């Protein structure tokens, strides 16, 4: 029907694709021998989107895990929910890309991309009609980044119809790893602002944020963010999945919120995080959950909509819930505000409601920001590939491999187009 | 800051001037209405013709 | 004889038509599962004691035909009428038009044409849409279009939910609602309207409810549409057919919009103590509130007012109270109708749902309207068009799926034309 | 009966957030053995 | 040492973690009204919205 | 079909409903649950209560009245009490800011937006009337919405609907013993725009009715409940002879031309003679002769007003019960000759007699006993500017220092308005000193 083919990529991806799965199954009731043991025939009527029917009444699901160094599919194999997948589709080389891109793009990567479409496209096959793909990946490193943008340029060449969507850990500078972020991620948009068209914006130092103030954690461990990630992944493609009072599937949410064809980098966050102090004594209903959404620390992207103006909205809620509230609510935000919200587009809020909740909690919504303050996060990455490229400080690593000078730059004023299309439209 | 200030301060006198406005507007309504029925009364006049 | 066939278009569309089957079938003596323990108005009847709707329900995401499918109407229908596409429409004209209607429309006229061969004194269809979406939009101006240079001067009355004016959940709302309003200007007979906004304000203040889902707005429309057609099923003192309508309240051939109420929507905590006669009802339809449709009433004149009335009522009431409404003179009715009204009773009460809200009523009135006053939403549904339309936002999805960019704007014109005309026929 | 429905509810919800806080207070007394 | 009354801070700790209480939303809030029906919406600046309850004689158009 | 629509406003105009509307679904065999009884529902040969309750034609009778005040905890005891489903919910309005016992903050800032809800469920009530008999007003002189939105209505009925009866009852301020210190600023701003809109108005004193309870019913410590029960029987004698008949059968648009020599001099006060405790009823012989006696005492009446510093301009005397009118008119003899009763000497007729044949009645638990016949005065005496003399010094103490009035500038009021209707009673302080004197 309207079947999405499951991708990952780095070890950014399968610690978010691996949590993923521990979701979804879990929203379905399946063990992780694949075997249902639920509670509802409601949930498995639409089990075939995501998944595909072994012999035995076993399901496997329809992803696969792609990587450059095999102890990380010994990572994600070993795991609880890992055993899951077919083992003929953890495809991976031998010789790591070691943070480099002109590896994962130009010489290492691209001997391994006629071996990883045959997966892919004999899992698309077994679908009736495609709706779309998935990637899970980050933009920081080599392995993901850079193979990322060969996964989908090259899967853009045979399936151009069916609606493509991938979901980025765009890398902040305030809590950075490698020092060459910027020579990865500048230009990684290059087939980004192109290919793929549906992209989201997930910072890790908003992420962190997260977890001081709303959640109030000591210890927030890599398990907790993708935790945070695979929770809202999973918001806007439930309507794909399961009955909606008002319901929009993937493609909807697309022809609705992008105004012009290159603005498509989103604001992701999720409306009742709750710390477990606090989580006894705070109302569930739906003006108190529109308090959380639009607030300027649940948002899961580093940068603040104030010093911007926003686009369009969703928000897509769950649970048994009205119908007013919904949309009498988000009337009055964009009544009492109209600053932030544009002109020129009178109405500026999309919405959608499921039937179901999210496992064990009365009510959820999952807010889709769409803003103008984005391009202050990409200003802060530019502005960084203008200091180490005027001396020309890390270059050589990528260049032996061969890429001339320029090339580094058509893909600056490339990403610097980005930048002055959300200022014409404020 | 001081800029935005200005801007809340002026839509402040525009209010005001909007209220007072509302106030001599209701006042002649009623008294219109006071002033417009005193010669006879509604309907029983029908009646009556 | 007088049959009529219900096809349900949009999730819009079923989800009201949901509501619509089972107050029918609540109507008759028909147990919900087909058999019984004047009815060949809407049903067909086999020899092994089955009642089968003159229904055609359709979407393009299967879901939501699905769930009829399973749920408790399973053995209503013959289940190839539930039609169900594969890929959504995703709220796109040129998709529910041009592109993906194409595998679907001649699925859903054969059997269209199977019904009608069925039926033998044929009088009208019932198309149940809105005007939000692309299947919505598109698929239902081709099917208008085929079956109006198919079937002929037949009716083919069409219910639209309206946009309204603060009230919308799309964002692309005006682009599509202005196309399908100048493609089903021209082929359908009548068009009843209603606001979803003006009903949530009258299931805040009359029937006491707050927060209200969709079922209790579909319950509404239900005793709508019944207390149209309860003419043809049930026969009264004076009956009204359902062409009465087409050569009643519309007078040119492109003001085929008329509006509607239904008076005694009370809860039985306060119809316990209040009494709801003749004149009381017809002179609570002409009240701001109690309309459903968000038009100002004041700023408009009234062209015609079809009265439907429902149970115990005896003419002469009717027959005063038209007249006490008529002389006050605030009621501006246009100076060339001097009939003003149209009025039509018929003998059986309204009826009552299970796990209903609306109370148990002796007597009801619904009124179509025909007003001026709906220049002002044409304004307005003009007013955003134009405003996203200055920079040309969201357009270039439709231009991949299938229009110019001049279509958009011929319409735009097409559709000025009928705001112009308001204002010739008012002056 | 909705009535009901939303005690039964509430009445699990809070039985699973002290599982959550019985769990927790395990994993700092398995920290208080690691020192 | 008979008794003891030390100075705790473990809720001190737990509640200050991540920064005071600071409001960053975009403005929600209702103007409430004045009559205290479930009916009868009266604010100061929108009058006139309530249920017209109903008159035998003249609808309340025309008062 | 005649018809009153009983208007009630204020935290002391609902805690006397409560106690006149219990003595109406006594009166008429009314449940509290609004349907009547199987006794008299199958041959339905009384019509008498269409004067007060409606008539739905499921067989439920709704009465006509709209209970008034911003103060949302003295309407949500009836929301509750026995009489829960007897009065239509939507003529119980209640505002959710108070009035806070200042007359301007009841006149200009809260009760402009209940001035308009108000009005539409009055055009209800009057709407059934083939014929309108009268208002009966019931408010307060104390505080916000009892003497403010009271003055609101009149302003705005009258507007309305004109020349139409709308008598009025009204609690006046005590000379001594009062419960408020802002009150004097509002009983002079509240009879100068009643001056005008009101075609009749009964004067009670509160304090009057604390001594006759400690002297003639011999209760000793008397709550509020045993207040309302007095005054709800005289609006239950004035509107008696709407609804059952009599022999000298007297409506409300007899009184208002019958009682007023002049078109400001229209404030009555009122007296209940056979008010008796159960045991001295046992003792006492209650003919007619003795309790018309019984009115002109210089005890019996409801204002701390002795007449005998006065001269009577006009008595209303309206009887109820079993009497025979030879033996009235042998009684109004006596009280005209009698030395003492002065009567003003451009009236030598005086007097007004009215008949009806319902004996009163008990409600359970009420002091007052059953009496077979009872009468209701009703006079407008000379002696009325006495009580003057004492409200308006207190006012004028008051605004010499100019105490309290900076509450009343700031919530919507003009300094002035306190100028103009202070010069205004330093004439009807004339105007009965005018009529008072003897002919020249
Ligand atoms: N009365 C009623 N109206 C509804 C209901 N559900 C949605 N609507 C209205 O329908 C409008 C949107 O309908 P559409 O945009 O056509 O959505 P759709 O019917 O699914 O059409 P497609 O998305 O193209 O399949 C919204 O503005 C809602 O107000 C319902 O259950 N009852
Ligand atoms: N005779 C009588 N007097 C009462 C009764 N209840 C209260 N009072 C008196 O009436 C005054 C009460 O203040 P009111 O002005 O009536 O209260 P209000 O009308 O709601 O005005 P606000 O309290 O300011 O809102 C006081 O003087 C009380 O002594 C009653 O039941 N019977
Ligand atoms: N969500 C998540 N992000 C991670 C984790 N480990 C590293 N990252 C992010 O990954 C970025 C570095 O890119 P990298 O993971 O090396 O790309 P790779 O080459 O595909 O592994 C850093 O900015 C981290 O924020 C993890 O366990 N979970
Ligand atoms: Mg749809
Ligand atoms: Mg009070």
């Amino acid at each position: 029907m309207r079947e999405i083919v499951h991708l990952q990529a780095g070890q950014c991806g399968n610690q978010i694709g691996a949590k993923f799965w521990e979701v979804i199954s879990d929203e379905h009731g399946i063990d992780p021998t694949g075997t249902y043991h639920g509670d509802s025939d409601l949930q498995l009527e639409r089990i075939n989107v995501y998944y595909n029917e072994a012999t035995g009444g076993k399901y496997v699901p329809r992803a696969v895990l792609v990587d450059l160094e095999p102890g990380t599919m010994d990572s994600v194999r070993s795991g609880p929910f890992g055993q899951i997948f077919r083992p003929d589709n953890f495809v991976f080389g031998q010789s790591g890309a070691g943070n480099n891109w002109a590896k994962g793009h130009y010489t290492e990567g691209a001997e391994l991309v006629d071996s990883v479409l045959d997966v892919v496209r004999k899992e698309a096959e077994s679908c009736d009609c495609l709706q779309g793909f998935q990637l899970t990946h980050s933009l920081g490193g080599g392995t993901g980044s850079g193979m990322g943008t060969l996964l989908i340029s090259k899967i853009r060449e045979e399936y151009p119809d069916r609606i493509m969507n991938t979901f980025s850990v765009v890398p902040s500078p305030k809590v950075s790893d490698t020092v060459v972020e910027p020579y990865n991620a500048t230009l990684s948009v290059h087939q980004l602002v192109e290919n793929t068209d549906e992209t989201y914006c997930i910072d890790n130092e908003a992420l962190y944020d997260i977890c001081f103030r709303t959640l109030k954690l000591t210890t927030p461990t890599y398990g907790d963010l993708n935790h945070l990630v695979s929770a809202t992944m999973s918001g806007v493609t439930t309507c794909l999945r399961f009955p909606g009072q008002l319901n929009a599937d993937l493609r909807k949410l697309a022809v609705n919120m992008v105004p012009f064809p290159r603005l498509h980098f989103f604001m992701p966050g999720f409306a009742p995080l709750t710390s477990r102090g606090s989580q006894q004594y705070r109302a569930l209903t739906v003006p108190e959950l529109t308090q959380q959404m639009f607030d300027a620390k649940n948002m899961m992207a580093a940068c603040d909509p104030r010093h911007g103006r926003y686009l369009t909205v969703a928000a897509v809620f769950r649970g048994r819930m009205s119908m007013k509230e919904v949309d009498e609510q988000m009337l009055n935000v964009q009544n009492k505000n109209s600053s932030y919200f544009v002109e020129w587009i009178p109405n500026n809020v999309k919405t959608a409601v499921c039937d179901i909740p999210p496992r064990g909690l009365k009510m959820s919504a999952t807010f889709i920001g769409n803003s103008t303050a984005i391009q202050e996060l990409f200003k802060r990455i530019s502005e960084q590939f203008t200091a180490m490229f005027r001396r020309k400080a890390f270059l050589h690593w990528y260049t032996g491999e061969g890429m001339d000078e320029m090339e580094f730059t058509e893909a600056e004023s490339n990403m610097n187009d980005l930048v002055s299309e959300y200022q014409q439209y404020q | 800051q001081v800029r935005v200030q200005a801007e809340v301060k002026e839509l402040q006198a525009q209010n005001q001037a909007l209220d007072r406005e509302i106030q001599e507007w209701e006042s002649r309504n009623s008294a219109h209405s006071k002033n417009a029925r005193s010669p006879g009364c509604v309907q029983h006049d029908k009646v009556k013709s | 004889m007088r049959e009529c066939i219900s096809v349900h278009v949009g999730q819009a569309g079923v989800q009201i038509g949901n509501a619509c089957w089972e107050l029918y079938c609540l109507e008759h003596g028909i147990q919900p599962d087909g058999q019984m323990p004047s009815f060949n108005t809407f049903f067909s009847e086999t020899g092994a004691g089955k009642h089968v709707p003159r229904a055609v329900f359709v979407d393009l995401e299967p879901t939501v035909i699905d769930e009829v499918r399973t749920g408790t109407y399973r053995q209503l229908f013959h289940p190839e009428q539930l039609i169900t596409g594969k890929e959504d429409a995703a709220n796109n004209y040129a998709r529910g038009h041009y592109t993906i209607g194409k595998e679907l429309i001649d699925l859903v006229l054969d059997r269209i044409r199977k019904l009608a061969d069925q039926c033998t004194g044929l009088q009208g269809f019932l198309i149940f849409h809105s005007f939000g979406g692309g299947t919505g939009s598109g698929f239902t101006s081709l099917l208008m279009e085929r079956l109006s240079v198919d079937y002929g001067k037949k009716s083919k009355l069409e219910f639209s939910i309206y946009p309204a004016p603060q009230v919308s959940t799309a964002v692309v709302e005006p682009y599509n609602s202005i196309l399908t309003t100048h493609t089903t200007l021209e082929h359908s007979d009548c068009a009843f309207m209603v606001d979803n906004e003006a009903i949530y304000d009258i299931c805040r203040r009359n029937l006491d409810i707050e927060r209200p889902t969709y079922t209790n707005l579909n319950r509404l429309i239900g005793q709508i549409v019944s207390s149209i057609t309860a003419s043809l099923r049930f026969d009264g003192a004076l009956n009204v057919d359902l062409t009465e309508f087409q050569t009643n309240l519309v007078p040119y051939p492109r003001i085929h919009f008329p509006l509607a109420t239904y008076a005694p929507v009370i809860s039985a905590e306060k119809a316990y103590h209040e009494q709801l006669s003749v004149a009381e009802i017809t002179n609570a339809c002409f009240e701001p509130a109690n309309q459903m449709v968000k038009c100002d009433p004041r700023h408009g004149k009234y062209m015609a007012c079809c009265l439907l009335y429902r149970g115990d009522v005896v003419p002469k009431d009717v027959n005063a109270a038209i007249a006490t409404i008529k002389t006050k003179r605030t009621i501006q009715f246009v100076d060339w109708c001097p009939t003003g009204f149209k009025v039509g009773i018929n003998y059986q009460p309204p009826t009552v749902v299970p796990g209903g809200d609306l109370a148990k009523v002796q007597r009801a009135v619904c009124m179509l309207s025909n007003t001026t006053a709906i220049a002002e939403a044409w304004a307005r549904l003009d007013h955003k068009f134009d405003l996203m339309y200055a920079k040309r936002a969201f357009v270039h999805w439709y231009v991949g799926e299938g229009m110019e960019e001049g279509e958009f704007s011929e319409a735009r014109e097409d559709m000025a034309a009928l705001e112009k005309d308001y204002e010739e026929v008012g002056m | 009966e909705q009535m009901k429905r939303d005690a039964e509810i509430a009445r699990t919800m809070m039985e699973e957030h002290e599982r959550l806080i019985k769990e927790e207070s395990a994993a700092e007394d398995k920290r208080n053995q690691a020192k | 040492p008979k008794v003891f009354y030390p100075n705790s801070y473990k809720f001190s700790r737990q509640v200050a973690v991540g920064g005071m209480f600071q409001n960053n939303t975009l403005n929600v809030y209702m103007e409430k009204s004045i009559v205290t029906g479930p009916d009868n919406y009266i604010t100061s600046y929108d009058r006139l919205n309530f249920h017209p309850s109903y008159r035998v004689c003249r609808p309340s158009i025309c008062d």
